[PDB]
């Protein structure tokens, strides 16, 4: 069993730093790229930026340089650091990560985790 | 040691056999959705229209896992071409994205058909020496 | 590090201004000839006929010594746009590769005209999370 | 200045193999990419085998597999260790390098070396 465990997030006026991170864990063979998507209310869920396990990362086009998206190869997580927040960056931040479990070696899935309240 | 690079492969001989590894980019696999497990040189203008061009290496999942609509790699009785799939039974159909090229039908009693990968991106360079 | 993901560039703004660069990618930069100094997001289907297609990423190499046939990356008064390099004096014609464009022409005493880089090649993958 | 000192090569039998090396030494701010050309007598020049500082290696469809290129950054050096050498590889082995000398910064250009001749025979 894959799982995807979420911490960080909470309220935060303009401006600001808040960071997050999301850990795999379980019978994992491969994790092929880790990273964070936005859903906020009524509109669509939108990817926020992601990182691979050999560090190529990407970001999402309202983000202007103002998150930075680490990973841990060891510790198996990923990390957000946020920073000059706005009240447009409001929304639920869910963990998405392609993952090849040990079953399913060459076959990658996505798990998805259960998601992070972030208030501006 | 990254991505190999695959050209004409022989009849009747694995994709992957070291003869036909024309070499090994460092490029980072997870960049595609899914991995990228080889890269293959496209011969010929057939898929002009979707940007895949002669000489393009394509970013190639292994896998036989392909639904229809997809644009995969296959082996028909000896030769792999890069076609987009329509299997409907005994008979699939390899369509090409360019008006000059015709669809291929295979008839899966007659002849060997195999998937050998799905196309998940492209990466065109040149000879970098 | 590894090379920048540029976007679509602000006005006057330089190409690698910080709010611009959309993500890292670790692609050996010396699998182009000259070297991938960055990759910037095509937009437009401006240049299809080469299989520059939308959403493509163009490896350039920042230069301003481009000869002409080549493909640029050109500034046109604020205008990052990709076309093929055709200059008589001071009539630079920027053309495209699509039968539904029209050429570019510049007369470099009116307008303002900068060669950002050389196209040196291509990277296409998709969204990969 | 900035130069290709090659070292290696000669007469093999068929299915013979035959180490070749190259360094590049001088005012170098940056190697891009080193590895080997070929031209046979009457024929173009043809690529045989290349290598970036990263490890990317790239080779011609007559090296099947039969050709290992390889590298030290520090000692600024390719290698390239050929093993079954056919009657089909006899040729003029051209060392070629792209470099950025810190003359030009910013600028690459193509380097070339001397040639070192490869001779695959039959008793």
């Amino acid at each position: 069993q894959v799982q995807l465990v979420e911490s960080g997030g909470g309220s935060v006026q303009a401006g600001g730093s808040l960071r997050l991170s999301c850990a795999a864990s379980g019978s994992i063979f491969s994790i092929n790229a880790m990273g964070w998507y936005r859903q906020a209310p009524g509109k669509q869920r939108e990817l926020v930026a992601a990182i691979t396990r050999r560090g190529s990362t990407n970001y999402a086009d309202f983000v202007k340089g103002r998150f930075t998206i680490s990973r841990d190869n060891a510790k198996n997580t990923v990390y957000l650091q946020m920073n000059s927040l706005k009240p447009e960056d409001t929304a639920v931040y869910y963990c998405k990560a392609r993952i090849e479990p040990d079953s399913s070696w060459g076959t990658e899935y996505e798990y998805w985790g259960q998601g992070t309240q972030v208030t501006v | 040691e990254g991505l190999p690079l695959v050209g004409r492969v022989a009849a009747g001989e694995p994709l992957l056999a070291q003869q036909h590894i024309e070499g090994h980019y460092q490029v980072d696999p997870s960049l595609f959705k899914p991995n990228a497990d080889f890269l293959l040189r496209v011969s010929g203008m057939s898929m002009k229209d979707i940007g895949i061009m002669d000489g393009d290496l394509l970013a190639v999942h292994k896998t036989q896992d392909v639904r229809n609509g997809q644009v995969v790699v296959a082996r028909i009785d000896d030769e792999v071409t890069v076609k987009r799939l329509k299997k409907q039974g005994n008979k699939v159909e390899l369509l090409p994205e360019n008006s000059e090229f015709k669809p291929i039908v295979v008839d899966l009693r007659q002849q060997s058909f195999t998937i050998e990968g799905l196309a998940v991106g492209v990466i065109r360079n040149g000879d970098w020496l």
